[PDB]
């Protein structure tokens, strides 16, 4: 078949919802195995300074026991059933998902509800996590990318929810009392803000009646006055610049303001960013790299690293690219790279979007391999969409793009524009804020 | 670019940095207006004078361009004494390349700007022409010999305008060679700032930051010279200069142009000839002796009080100075020059070096 008609034969997700709220997603394929996992509208976005790392703390104690399966054995059960429980909590989503034999769904769904319902929080394990999530803190800081990243949102966001990190500041996690979690909780772990998603050897009916069965005891009231609605964070063009000559190599993000989830300028964003591409220093390909920034500082020994990215959120989001280099490498860095987001504004070809192009629909397909990827992208775009994007459309969506569209849309978001900066370790060389803004156009 | 772009340049230099630009630009105003001037003037003595009445009565805009010279040259030295003073006021000078051969600058522009006076042949310019000149008939045996021969004849004369003219059009090229290795030995090291620390931990581009600052200067420098041009031209100028040159009369009450007048006062407070005139080169040469005489553990006045006062009083002094060479050699002025001249090295050679032991005693090192 053609890459047309192989487009079509996608399963299409079905999409059901319950009395309280909660969404009841799937796609069915005849593997014998499964993800099932729950997606919740909560993250440190809906956090304020009081209580910024709650989110993260519930993820620490989330497999921890529950009333029904105290202490180890909702571990032992999941062990020896041979599953995985994993999560994940960013600034606006939380996860909890179980990968497992298509024939246990049964048992994955009610560990699931059981989880997302009954969690202990038991007094002594608060203290114990408390001590991990410091450690983990400690750790953290030895990630310069991770750190850069933190610190890009901080000035980017600042003075809003959206520039807290997920973990919350260190006076957070030494002082959450069980209260303020059990607070979060009934807040957030609410039927309307969650999504029941399947991909795997399953049906949907199957799928719907166990969500009925073990989920319908879960609130979809709340009430009016405690119902968590996020504001609109606002961006500001600024620089956070931590210097430290220690460090062997710099680490800098650098981004413009995105224009969030639901736009449809998403798309031809993709397309740029695969133009431009990332890079580092095991790729293959060298001089010979498609991309101009990629082959400069391939042949120039420019940077180790570096990568674009489009990081959204409800209402706005970071659009840039990310490096790490050599002390003496940073303004060159920053010159090629800007000069390639002022070529795509005004020059970019037919041909280099025809790439660009093919690079999304790529990464589109591959990505979407295996039932936890799948799984994510069904909780995920309920959560962020309302509704499951099918590939035929993202297609349609994509062959739309072409130069023009691709000149305007970079030019909306990139053209004389303030972005944040952050940079990390050995900076004296990151240029002025001023320098930068100016190469903005 | 490595003159200007992505030169680091210190976060908190003043104001007081901006004059060295604006001599760079005094030297390309005073090039380009002397280039148009130098189109239409002669230099045999029996027209000299006349074509620059020519110039600024018959040339299209000769005036403003005559007046624009003029005045640059006044403001060439406004800018070079204040670039001087911050340099001593800060402790600039202990980048020594750069200090010495901005001692040399100095000299320079002094003997261009003497030369070019002496080009429209009026009395100011002769008599101007034959002091500054007989300065040399000071050294002991060949001194008049000297004179002689820069004069070519026994007389300030004919062949002494044509040489001047060709000096004066020349020096000014030389002054701009020389102020490019100024720059090339400053930026070695960087520049200085007003707390005499290293700046290393604190630079910034100097584009876009010193770019603007320096346009800045540039817009009021324009605005000082053409408020003298346009509404008074000849207020720092001399009347006598408006009558040709007579060689058989010295005006009764000549005087210097006014940025010579401190040095004037300080010769003339000499009653002895060598005397005066050993004064009047050490006046300027101390200069080259200020780094030996640094004896702070500090390098800028910003954190000396002392140091500070004795500043202001060698500024007030300079202004002392300057009131009486512009003053009969008549008492009180006769006195008052000569503690003002005495003073003048005392604060220099002994009181600046001096508080600065105190100062360091005081701080217990
Ligand atoms: C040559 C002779 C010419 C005739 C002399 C005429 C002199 C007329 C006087 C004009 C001077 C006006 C400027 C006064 C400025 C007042 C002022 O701000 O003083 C205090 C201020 C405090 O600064 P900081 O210690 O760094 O600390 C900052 C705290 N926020 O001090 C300064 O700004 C210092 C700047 C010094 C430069 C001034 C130079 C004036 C001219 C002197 C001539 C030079 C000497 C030698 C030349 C002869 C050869
Ligand atoms: C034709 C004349 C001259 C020109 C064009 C000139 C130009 C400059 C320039 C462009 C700078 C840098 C900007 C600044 O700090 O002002 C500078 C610095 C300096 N100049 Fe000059 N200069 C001249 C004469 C002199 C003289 C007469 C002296 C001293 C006897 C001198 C001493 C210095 C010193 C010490 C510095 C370093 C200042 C600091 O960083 O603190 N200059 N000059
Ligand atoms: C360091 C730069 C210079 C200085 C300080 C300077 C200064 C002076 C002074 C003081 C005068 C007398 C003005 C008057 O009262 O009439 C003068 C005259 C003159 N200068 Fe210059 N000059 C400079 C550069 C030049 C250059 C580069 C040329 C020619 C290529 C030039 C050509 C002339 C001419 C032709 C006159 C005679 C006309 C007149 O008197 O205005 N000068 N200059
Ligand atoms: C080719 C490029 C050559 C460009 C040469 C000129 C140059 O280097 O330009 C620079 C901006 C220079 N200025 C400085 O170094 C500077 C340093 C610190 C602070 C300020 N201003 C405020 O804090 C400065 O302005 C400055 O003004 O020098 C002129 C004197 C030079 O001009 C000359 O030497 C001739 C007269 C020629
Ligand atoms: C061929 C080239 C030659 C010989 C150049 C030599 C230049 C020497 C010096 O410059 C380096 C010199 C200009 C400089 O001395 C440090 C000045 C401050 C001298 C100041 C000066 O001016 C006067 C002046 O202008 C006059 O005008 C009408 C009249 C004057 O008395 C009647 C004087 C005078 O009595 C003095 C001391
Ligand atoms: C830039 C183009 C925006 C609109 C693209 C819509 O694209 C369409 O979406 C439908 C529903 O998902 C699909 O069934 C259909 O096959 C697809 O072509
Ligand atoms: C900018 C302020 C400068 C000081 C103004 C006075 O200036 C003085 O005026 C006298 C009479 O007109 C002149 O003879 C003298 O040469 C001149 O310097
Ligand atoms: C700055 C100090 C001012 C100088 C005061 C000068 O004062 C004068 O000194 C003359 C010296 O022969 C005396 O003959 C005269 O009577 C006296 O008034």
């Amino acid at each position: 078949a053609t890459y047309a008609q192989a487009l079509q034969s996608v399963p299409e997700t079905q999409v059901s919802q319950l009395d309280n709220g909660l969404r009841v997603a799937s796609e069915q394929s005849s593997q014998p195995t499964c993800t099932v996992g729950v997606w919740i509208d909560a993250g440190s976005r809906y956090e304020s300074e009081k209580n910024n790392g709650a989110g993260y703390f519930v993820e620490h104690l989330a497999f921890k026991g529950t009333k029904n399966r105290p202490g180890n054995a909702l571990e032992k059960e999941v062990e020896s059933m041979g599953a995985h429980l994993n999560a994940y909590s960013t600034r606006e989503h939380t996860a909890y998902y179980i990968k497992a034999l298509s024939k246990d769904l049964p048992k994955a769904v009610e560990l699931l509800a059981d989880i997302v319902q009954n969690c202990s929080l038991e007094d002594s394990q608060i203290e114990k996590e408390r001590d991990v999530i410091l450690q983990e803190l400690q750790e953290n800081d030895t990630s310069m990318r991770d750190v850069v990243f933190n610190y890009l949102h901080a000035t980017a966001f600042q003075g809003t929810p959206l520039a807290q990190s997920v973990e919350g500041p260190s006076e957070n996690v030494r002082k959450l009392s069980r209260a303020d979690l059990t607070e979060y909780l009934s807040r957030h772990y609410k039927a309307p803000r969650m999504v029941l998603a399947a991909a795997g050897g399953l049906e949907h009916r199957q799928l719907l009646d166990l969500a009925q069965k073990h989920f319908s005891g879960l609130s979809g009231t709340y009430d009016e006055d405690a119902v968590p609605t996020l504001s609109p964070c606002r961006f500001t063009g600024s620089q956070i610049c931590h210097r430290e000559d220690g460090l062997p190599l710099a680490h800098v993000a650098i981004a413009v303001e995105g224009p969030g989830w639901a736009h449809p300028d998403n798309v031809a964003l993709q397309v740029a960013n695969a133009i431009i591409g990332h890079y580092d220093c095991t790729y293959g390909g060298g001089a010979h790299l498609s991309s101009p920034l990629a082959s400069i500082a391939a042949t120039n020994k420019l940077c180790q690293s570096f990568q674009t990215f489009n990081i959204c959120y409800a209402d706005t989001g970071l659009l840039g690219a990310h490096f790490v280099c050599d002390h003496m490498s940073i303004d060159d860095m920053m010159f090629v790279l800007q000069g390639q987001w002022m070529r795509l504004c005004t020059s970019a070809t037919e041909s280099e979007v025809l790439r660009g192009k093919n690079l999304l629909r790529n990464a589109l397909v591959s990505h979407l391999d295996g039932t936890t990827p799948v799984c994510e992208d069904i909780g995920r775009s309920l959560l962020t969409y309302g509704r499951r994007i099918p590939l035929a459309e993202w297609e349609s969506r994509i062959a739309e793009v072409d130069a023009r569209v691709v000149r305007e849309v970079c030019s909306k978001y990139f053209y004389d524009q303030c972005p944040a900066v952050a940079g990390f370790g050995p900076i004296e060389q990151l240029p002025d804020y001023n320098r930068i803004r100016s190469g903005m156009f | 670019n490595n003159a200007f772009i992505d030169l680091p340049a210190p976060s908190n230099i003043s104001s007081w940095w901006n004059f060295g630009s604006l001599l760079g630009i005094c030297l390309i105003l005073q090039i380009l207006t002397g280039l148009f001037l130098a189109m239409h003037y002669t230099s045999d003595t029996t027209t000299a004078f006349s074509s620059v009445t020519h110039i600024c009565r018959d040339v299209n805009y000769g005036w403003i361009i005559r007046y624009m010279h003029a005045n640059g040259a006044s403001m060439f030295f406004i800018c070079l004494y204040m670039h001087v003073g911050r340099g001593l006021y800060y402790g600039s000078y202990t980048f020594l390349e750069t200090w010495n051969i901005g001692v040399i600058l100095l000299l320079t522009v002094m003997a261009t700007a003497f030369m070019g006076y002496v080009l429209p042949w009026g009395q100011m310019s002769f008599w101007g022409a034959t002091v500054i000149t007989n300065l040399l008939s000071a050294i002991p045996y060949i001194g008049t010999n000297l004179v002689e021969w820069i004069w070519g004849g026994f007389s300030v004369d004919k062949a002494t305008l044509t040489r001047f003219f060709a000096f004066h059009f020349i020096l000014p090229f030389i002054i701009m060679a020389i102020a490019m290795v100024h720059l090339l030995f400053l930026h070695e090291t960087g520049s200085n700032n007003p707390t005499g620390i290293s700046s290393d931990v604190d630079k910034i581009p100097f584009h876009p930051y010193y770019t603007i600052k320096d346009i800045l200067g540039a817009l009021l420098l324009i605005l000082a010279l053409m408020l003298l041009v346009l509404f008074a031209p000849d207020l720092l100028g001399d009347p006598d200069n408006y009558t040709p040159a007579n060689p058989l009369n010295t005006p009764p009450h000549i005087k210097p142009e006014w940025y010579f007048l401190f040095a004037y006062a300080i010769l003339r407070s000499i009653p002895n000839k060598l005397g005066g005139v050993l004064a009047l080169a050490f006046s300027i040469l101390i200069l080259a002796l200020i780094p030996l005489l640094h004896t702070s553990k500090q390098r800028s006045m910003m954190f000396r009080p002392l140091s500070q006062c004795l500043f202001w009083a060698l500024v007030a002094d300079l202004l002392t100075l300057t009131w009486i060479g512009g003053q009969p050699v008549e008492h009180p002025y006769i006195t008052i020059g000569q503690l003002a001249s005495v003073l003048y090295f005392l604060l220099i050679l002994v009181l600046m070096p001096t508080a600065g032991t105190i100062e360091n005693k005081l701080l217990k090192w």
